[PDB]
């Protein structure tokens, strides 16, 4: 009600089961009060499911109405949201948020949402952990940049000159290919003198598999 | 879902439903990489610690949510959740886009690092840095032949200082498709662009 706090990213593969909790921690709480909204990258909300008050047991959306099961653990406080037959479309962030009550006329209540949770990154594709290849992008105000072209999942940090380098810079955000690796490109622009006077190296770190790349750019 | 205005200017949203949902319409702010927060409940009600600027109104069908002059941190995204027995919706969205003047890209392209060509992969990269509006298309030209479907578009948010969009457009080859051309031309067009730039290379 005060604090609620998700479980965090999981991925997943389709035909699997995420289970996702939502911690409502803090002053008094109720987690038969929490419901699910879901949204997907680049878009719209829409809500999932909430908790009968008059039964204790879930109510869900119709485009749900199959594998999705909230279950609130009064005692612990907290609401766990369980999606089953993912699929490649379920790929989205999903929000856990406190219902306040307005109108319930079935044996539903629905109304408006107060505290959301910070949410939970559920990245569900049949495509398995890879690190990153580097590609360094060279210069002729002149700009140069690393490519970033083939890794899994979606996590990964670019620095330049170790950290030093913030001015022009810009990494891009990242692109999934139809083969289903994720590419970003990061570029920075910088001035014609400085060209071999100079020297520019791109550091690119994926935590996922560990892999902490630098490759340097020369004209 | 877009709207581009500047600090100052007011704002309002008009938010239509197909039934009578008499006061059950809520509005939400959120801003890129955060949850919603809840700003206007029960159609009218400000929740407690959102600044006066918001005034929601309306009942029935049409529902309206104004801001009365923008600040710096009103330029997010605002949702207005139907929740009735009718409809159970959220909104499609509308952005608050931060305006400013018109600004030509500064473009750039990249073919392929030698060391990528060892892979049987060329991946050609295109480059529109610091531009006003976000609309502008590019175009991949290879020996005159138009491109449409190895290229892939992605975008920058407004830029915290320089109100400014950064577009870049990766065409992606095979290390084999990539040698049977001469050409490779990235034409792009924007409103500040007196006439469309080429940026062509040949191999």
């Amino acid at each position: 009600q005060v604090q609620l706090v998700q479980s965090g990213a999981e991925v997943k593969k389709p035909g699997s089961s995420v289970k996702v909790s939502c911690k409502a921690s803090g002053g008094s709480f109720s987690s038969n009060a929490i419901s699910w909204v879901r949204q997907a990258p680049g878009q719209g909300l829409e809500w999932m499911g909430g908790i009968n008050p008059v039964l204790g047991i879930g109510n869900y959306a119709e485009k749900f109405q199959g594998r999705v099961t909230i279950t609130a653990d009064n005692p612990t406080s907290t609401s766990y949201l369980e999606l089953r037959s993912l699929r490649s479309e379920d790929t989205a962030v999903y929000y856990c948020a406190t219902l306040h009550p307005r109108l319930c006329r079935g044996g539903t209540c629905w109304g408006w949402f107060d505290p959301w949770g910070q949410g939970t990154l559920v990245t569900v594709s049949s495509a398995s952990t890879k690190g990153p290849s580097v590609f360094p992008l060279a210069p002729s105000t002149a700009a140069l940049g690393c490519l970033v072209k083939d890794y899994f999942p979606e996590p990964v940090t670019v620095s330049w000159n170790s950290g030093a380098l913030t001015s022009g810079v810009h990494t891009f955000p990242a692109v999934l290919q139809s083969s289903g690796l994720y590419s970003l490109s990061s570029v920075v622009t910088v001035p014609s003198s400085s060209l071999g006077t100079q020297t520019y190296i791109c550091n690119v770190n994926h935590k996922p598999s560990n892999t902490k790349v630098d490759k340097r750019v020369e004209p | 879902s877009s709207l581009s205005a500047s600090v100052g200017d007011r704002v309002t949203i008009t938010c239509r439903a197909g039934q009578n949902i008499n006061n059950y319409l809520n509005w939400y702010q959120q801003k890129p990489g955060k949850a919603p927060k809840v700003l206007i409940y029960a159609a009218s009600n400000l929740q407690s610690g959102v600044p006066s600027r918001f005034s929601g109104s309306g009942s029935g069908t049409d529902f309206t949510l104004t801001i009365s002059s923008l600040q710096p941190e009103d330029f997010a995204t605002y949702y207005c959740q139907q929740s009735h027995s009718t409809v159970r919706t959220f909104g499609q969205g509308t952005k608050v886009e931060i305006k400013r003047t018109v600004a030509a890209p500064s473009v750039f392209i990249f073919p392929p690092s030698d060391e990528q060509l060892k892979s049987g992969t060329a991946s050609v990269v295109c480059l529109l840095n610091n531009f006003y509006p976000r609309e502008a298309k590019v175009q991949w030209k290879v020996d005159n032949a138009l491109q449409s479907g190895n290229s892939q578009e992605s975008v920058t948010e407004q830029d915290s200082k320089d109100s400014t969009y950064s577009l870049s457009s990766t065409l992606t080859l095979s290390k084999a498709d990539y040698e049977k051309h001469k050409v490779y031309a990235c034409e792009v067009t924007h409103q500040g662009l007196s006439s469309p730039v080429t940026k062509s290379f040949n191999r």
